[PDB]
């Protein structure tokens, strides 16, 4: 019946040199409050931290960041200007005190972009289990990818029959570049989902991947041919097969 | 990180074996420890603390702190390939600082029972000229490589559980679009075991 922890944007594109405020409120009564950055090499580093209304200090890496503490529900990070080193996945966390267990919210994609057109919607396409395989070891394995996406705000899901499954599926954990020579490339995610061979013949069995992207918002500006990538789910789907 | 230091890993552990975990901090000022876990893409959750020194047993999980000795590590007995994720230490220093490590990403490897490595070509469910290669059921001391040409994609291996059929297989995939591609150029003689069956698509 409480919230908890929320971290408002979930996803943001931020043009270079712009001013951004993540927000982040708990309705936990929580009176600490802390703010961390997730980076692949680095793990969390701890920008501002709050111990109590009205008092906040410095953590590992405040600078180009600011906080307030005008209240015990919210703890605001602002980004003065954004530069692209602020790409980075951000971690709001509270504590009933200092020094209890911290409660972590589900985390803000920021990617700071020089140039808004470099993004780009992912294609999804599913291939069909190999008869090789079905053969070799009565088993059915699907893949599904992902491709040609920036920045890599994506969420990779299998539906079997309108249903979620997480049985049977791997997705890879980082996206690949699908030009590593280039800073700004655009990436791809593949995903696999195997099931029974049997499960995989039945021409009821309906099997979707679909792929969440986080783009551009209703309020961004948009003057290319192409469409404007916002925020957007897109799909590819298969059905079972006896032959 | 830099008063709380971690060993970023990967650490591979074999499933059942006792995979082992440390930390260590500045002496000024720590008062409580913690060990988070953080599964790919999602949150770090508290698994355990501890603030005085010994061992503290919960389960599977046993965490030992000694503050004269300035660690404090998270064994995790039994292993499963479901522990496979971020092990974040994480330290409380007077004056506000909740402080973390690097964090090690752990990850235990399935005991393959019928190793049958094989790369199989699967196509497109859409009217198109696309393919991609599955290089599957190796065994879990297989490494994949990444790609040495920037038009081949390699993914890295990974795990899936088909829960109930008891079924764990590794697996990565690899596509090109290159005109004279195939799967073999991505899953050569660099990454597949000798006697991978690997059949012509039909
Ligand atoms: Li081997």
């Amino acid at each position: 019946m409480i919230a908890g922890i929320t971290q408002a944007p979930t996803s943001q594109i931020l043009a270079a040199g712009r001013r951004m405020t993540l927000r982040c409120t708990q309705d936990m009564r929580h009176n600490a409050m802390y703010w961390y950055r997730q980076d692949l090499g680095l793990g969390l580093r701890l920008i501002h931290y709050s111990n109590t209304a009205g008092t906040t200090g410095k953590g590992e890496v405040p600078d180009g960041y600011s906080v307030s503490r005008a209240n015990t529900d919210d703890f605001p990070l602002t980004l003065a200007s954004a530069v692209p080193s602020q790409t980075s996945v951000y971690f709001c966390a509270s504590s009933l005190s200092f020094g209890t267990e911290a409660f972590f919210g589900q985390g803000t994609r920021l990617t700071v972009v020089e140039d808004l057109n470099k993004v780009f919607p992912p294609e999804v396409a599913v291939f069909e289990p190999s008869e090789a395989e079905i053969s070799h070891t009565q088993k059915a394995t699907l893949v599904c990818l992902a491709t040609g996406f920036y920045p890599d705000h994506v969420e990779l899901s299998w539906w079997v029959n309108g249903k979620e499954v997480h049985s049977g599926v791997c997705t890879d954990p980082q996206p690949l570049k699908e030009q590593p020579a280039l800073n700004d490339s655009r990436y791809a995610l593949s995903s696999r989902l195997r099931v029974s061979a049997t499960f995989w013949q039945d021409p009821r069995n309906h099997f979707r991947c679909q792929v969440q992207f986080y783009g551009l918002s209703e309020n961004d500006e948009w003057t290319q041919d192409r469409a404007k990538p916002v925020t957007q789910i897109v799909s590819a789907e298969a059905w079972g097969r006896a032959d | 990180a830099k008063e709380v230091e971690q060993n970023s890993g990967p650490l591979s552990v074999p499933e059942g074996a006792i995979a082992s975990l440390n930390c260590t901090y500045s002496d000024r000022g720590s008062q409580s420890f913690f060990w988070y876990r953080q599964y790919s893409g999602k949150s770090p959750e508290l698994i355990m603390f501890i603030y005085s020194n010994g061992d503290k047993e919960d389960g599977r999980f046993t965490a030992q702190l000694n503050k004269a000795s300035q660690y404090v590590s998270l064994l995790i007995r039994d292993s499963q390939p479901s522990d496979s994720a971020t092990y974040l230490c994480a330290v409380n220093f007077g004056g506000g600082k909740l402080i973390f490590g690097q964090g090690t990403e752990l990850s235990v490897k399935p005991n393959i029972q019928n190793p049958d490595p094989a790369v199989y070509q699967l196509r497109d469910s859409k009217s198109s000229d696309k393919s991609v290669c599955l290089f599957t059921d190796f065994d879990s001391q297989t490494n994949v490589s990444q790609s040495k040409d920037s038009d081949v994609y390699i993914t890295d291996k990974c795990v899936l559980d088909m829960r109930s059929m008891d079924f764990k297989s590794n697996s990565a995939v690899a596509w090109s679009n290159k005109s004279d591609f195939a799967c073999a150029n991505a899953f050569n003689n660099s990454i597949i075991p000798e006697d991978t069956f690997f059949p012509s698509p039909e």
